[PDB]
RNA sequence: AAACGGCUCUAAUCUAUUAG
DNA sequence: TAATAGATTAGAGCCGTTTA
């Protein structure tokens, strides 16, 4: 009582497939190769034993292999045996494949055209051997049976993996939170962006992670500076959020140690040798052409070429301290023309972005990404931000890691 | 620009499921870019091309293509700039098993320029009108609400909500964040962090892979790499665990699109779809609340 | 080094009570939940649209592959996976022969006259906007 | 506008401060 | 009113179709 699916394996996979799965749901038992994980033998004793029907794909590759056409042979062999006409019912779905060119051994066999509306063949297929008396549906079955093999080849399995984030730590802050009492010292004209070392303008303050006398070149009113009108507040305490006082709340001086956080990896990037870029929101800061050894750090290229433009890996870094005191970068793509000159419309740019990170993955963006960071690094594990002379914010080389219980196996 | 969005506006009034479907769409290899390929490359996509179009065709003619696996609202509601207007969608399950995924319509207006946040009288219409729909198709009131946003609920509104929800009903507020940068990546493989992992920053505010490499699917639902959701529980007493666990049921429902999930929650999506469809045109009375007029 | 916690796949319903991760394979193997009978598909455009839309219903009508087809499933079939009559022999067309107001109230006023005065009925009307 | 994504661009608001 | 930030938010458009 079963019904036999003979077919042209990898070209046929879907269609026998879908057949398949559909008959066990209404409940009929089916026997083919692709739904069992010699066998010849089984294939030939199933064939001469208890099969009912034999039904044979028929398309255009489906009568040009020796496989398929010798088992038809053999069941042609048990179809004359049991004195039954009904047993062979061909399945034709192929449109280049006409009525002609059918193979001699099934071409008088009346088959059941799938061509067009594959649910009105297998209509055809219900309703023939319904009252030709081939034998309750359980579609769990087919569930069953689509999890067991199309389904457990790739699926959850308890795994641990090991990931590389983009949030790097920061390693140490510099433990005084500076606020200097620049009441006329400090030109009040005077953009506090453009001074070597980072600095915020807070109630007339300066706030700023450096000494009292590193504004010096630039603004040479701030000497013979009393320092004990600075405020200077333990970092730790705003970190942890103990440092709430009227003065400053602890929300906004988190603010400001962001502020700096980011305008001091601004000015030491101006300093480590990286081209900007002006984002939407941000910088990105990427390498030239001919600036790596054979255009790439350790073994991980960071400019390439493609269609006659030169991209570079270019990444934005902006500072957050809810989780911890870390440094969030984000990867991006910058094309240039001659590598030297950057593309001054934004759409060319947008689309080869694209393009580029067609052909992208995981890989290729996670080890690119810890280049870039660890060529940044002059420490051995560190990146160092020029927040004062005695003081410096260090970022780790190796970023968060992470890991996870479940997991895929990976196939390549 | 908004020859879709005016189209499905104007046919609210008398309720008509129109989809829109552009000629470079079906038949994609007649338009070419004069140079080359066509300008739409849908080679690799045609069966799953049909297969979106499919389930369009057959959700806007009132057929349901697949439910979700109680006794809790999920509603997500969503600003759109005009004054601001508020678009919710909301989902459950009722007595039958059968998923009630309609979206509660007529948006309220907050006048403010860019507070995207309810007034207190608004936020009541609104909750008001999600709580009396859940009672007339489950006769009786919620055990939970869970209210999801992109933005984040202010101590007024969220008062609000607590004042006009009835009594032994608990409310959450999360804000769903997306694009947030953090690019995990994968260190012995090739391939991306696999889809539903979840980095549990705080008790209530964690990451959420809603989208990444899929075991199933044997690819990624995102190219490059995958962009994490943050899952904020900003308001209310709700397990992160769980919240992540209903989120990624909500990635489900997109009936909009034959995709496996989609990297947002689905009640988000939809709210700002009928959103954009309510914004388009003048005022209308009463909005069908069925999403098939909208998306 | 944090622990990811794992949040397991939840399963879309499907027909026959039968669970599946995957929309599109489940909606292969099971298909839709409510039988709906058929889709009195309606267009509204122009000739070359009318053609378009029923070349491509024709071909939805038979199977179409993804060229990857273990990444994305195949397509069964309209009739195959959801059920239900979507053949392009039983349209109802509309011919068309402040500029998106008129555009749009084109193709509106299109669909109230049909939907008003029209015998046919029509499920769901697909306007094939043209390119 | 089949759709989902990645990206790019722009704008606004809320906070804290400084100059009108 | 203007400015400098961070944090949130929203709008568009635009390319590729998810490494077998
Ligand atoms: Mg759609």
């Amino acid at each position: 009582n079963k019904i036999f699916i003979s077919h042209a394996t990898p070209e046929d996979d879907d269609f026998t497939r879908w057949l398949s799965l559909k008959l066990i749901g209404l409940g009929y038992e089916v026997w083919c190769d692709i739904l069992f994980l010699d066998f010849w033998s089984t294939i030939e004793k199933e064939i001469r034993e208890n099969t009912c029907k034999f039904l044979i794909v028929s398309s255009t590759a489906g009568n040009k292999r020796e496989g398929v056409l010798k088992e038809l042979a053999v069941a042609t062999k048990v179809k004359k045996h049991l004195q039954d006409d009904m047993f062979i019912i061909p399945l034709a779905i192929d449109e280049n494949l006409s009525y002609d060119d059918i193979n001699i051994e099934i071409v008088r066999l009346n088959a059941i055209d799938f061509k067009k509306s594959w649910a009105k063949g297998l209509q055809d297929l219900l309703d023939a051997f319904e009252k030709q008396n081939v034998p309750p549906p359980d579609h769990s079955k087919s569930n069953l049976l689509y999890q067991q093999i199309f389904l457990h080849d790739k699926q959850a399995i308890e795994k641990e993996e090991t990931y590389d984030s983009n949030w790097f730590p920061i390693i140490s802050f510099p433990n005084e939170l500076r606020f200097h009492r620049y009441d006329w010292r400090l030109p009040k004209q005077f953009d506090v962006r453009t001074l070597a070392f980072p600095a915020i303008r807070y109630k007339e303050y300066l706030c700023t992670f450096a000494w009292e006398y590193d504004f010096i070149h630039q603004l040479p009113k701030t000497e013979t500076y009393n320092g004990q009108e600075s405020i200077r507040i333990s970092t730790s305490d705003i970190l942890s959020g103990r440092y709430d006082t009227d003065f400053i709340r602890n929300y906004e001086c988190q603010r400001l140690i962001v502020q700096l956080i980011n305008k001091a990896f601004e000015l030491r990037m101006k300093d480590k040798n990286v081209r900007e870029y002006q984002m939407s929101k941000t910088f990105a800061y990427w390498i030239e052409k001919g600036k790596l050894e054979k255009d790439k750090f350790e073994k991980i290229k960071l400019v390439g070429k493609q269609k006659n433009k030169y991209w570079h890996f270019g990444i934005s870094a902006a500072g957050k301290l809810y989780p911890s005191p870390v440094l969030m970068v984000s990867s991006h793509i910058i094309f240039t023309m001659d590598g030297i000159n950057l593309i001054k419309s934004k759409s060319i740019q947008h689309s080869s972005r694209r393009k580029q990170g067609k052909n992208w993955w995981n890989d290729k963006w996670r080890e690119k990404l810890l280049a870039f960071i660890r060529f940044l690094s002059d420490d051995q594990n560190a990146i160092y931000l020029n927040v004062g002379s005695e003081e410096k914010i260090l970022i780790s080389n190796k970023p968060l890691k992470f890991f996870g219980k479940m997991s895929y196996v990976t196939p390549s | 620009a908004q020859f879709h969005d005016q189209l499905k506006a104007r046919l609210l009034e008398h309720t008509i499921p129109t989809q829109i479907l552009r000629e470079s769409t079906l038949a994609w290899r007649d338009f070419k870019n004069t140079f080359g390929a066509p300008i739409r490359d849908f080679s690799k996509i045609e069966g799953h091309l049909a297969w979106t179009i499919s389930t369009a065709a057959y959700y806007k003619a009132g057929g349901k293509p697949w439910k979700l696996g109680p006794g809790v609202c999920y509603l997500g509601l969503v600003y759109k700039k005009i004054q601001n207007a508020c678009c919710a969608a909301q989902m459950f399950l009722d007595n039958g098993d059968g998923t009630v995924f309609k979206g509660e319509v007529g948006p309220w207006y907050n006048p403010e320029k860019g507070e995207y946040h309810l007034k207190p009288k608004e936020a009541k219409a609104l909750l008001t009108q999600a709580l009396e729909s859940y009672k007339e198709q489950n006769k009786s009131y919620p055990k939970e609400v869970f209210i999801h946003a992109r933005t984040r609920f202010n101590d007024e509104e969220w008062n609000a909500f607590n004042e006009v929800t009835p009594k032994n009903t608990n409310l959450v507020g999360v804000t769903i964040t997306k694009s947030k940068p953090l690019k995990l990546y994968k260190t012995e493989g090739a391939f991306p962090i696999m889809r539903g992992n979840a980095y549990i920053v705080d008790e209530k505010k964690a990451f959420l892979w809603t989208l990444g490499f899929v075991p199933k699917l044997q690819s990624t639902l995102s190219m490059e790499v995958p962009n994490p959701i943050f899952i904020e529980i900003n308001k209310g007493e709700a397990e992160i665990q769980q919240v992540l666990k209903d989120i990624l049921a909500l990635t489900k429902l997109n009936y909009n699109a034959c995709i496996y999930a989609d990297g947002e929650p689905v009640t988000l999506r939809f709210a700002n779809k009928i959103g954009e469809i309510l914004t388009a045109s003048t005022e209308i009375k009463t909005p069908p609340l069925a999403f098939k007029y909208y998306i | 080094m944090k622990e990811l916690i794992y949040i397991e796949e939840p399963s879309i319903l499907f027909a026959h009570g039968q669970k599946c991760t995957d929309p599109r394979d489940g909606l292969a193997l099971f298909g839709p939940l409510n039988q709906i009978y058929g889709i009195k598909s309606g267009v509204v455009g122009t000739q070359k649209g009318l053609q378009i839309f029923k070349s491509y219903l024709d071909k939805i009508q038979k199977p179409i592959y993804n060229h990857n087809n273990i990444t994305r499933p195949m397509f069964p079939g309209f009739e195959a996976v959801f059920g239900c009559k979507w053949e392009s022999q039983n349209i109802v067309f509309k011919e068309i022969t402040k500029r998106t107001y008129d555009l749009v109230t084109l193709f509106n006023d299109k669909i109230i006259t049909a939907n008003k005065n029209d015998e046919e009925r029509v499920d769901v009307w697909f306007v094939i906007v043209p390119e």
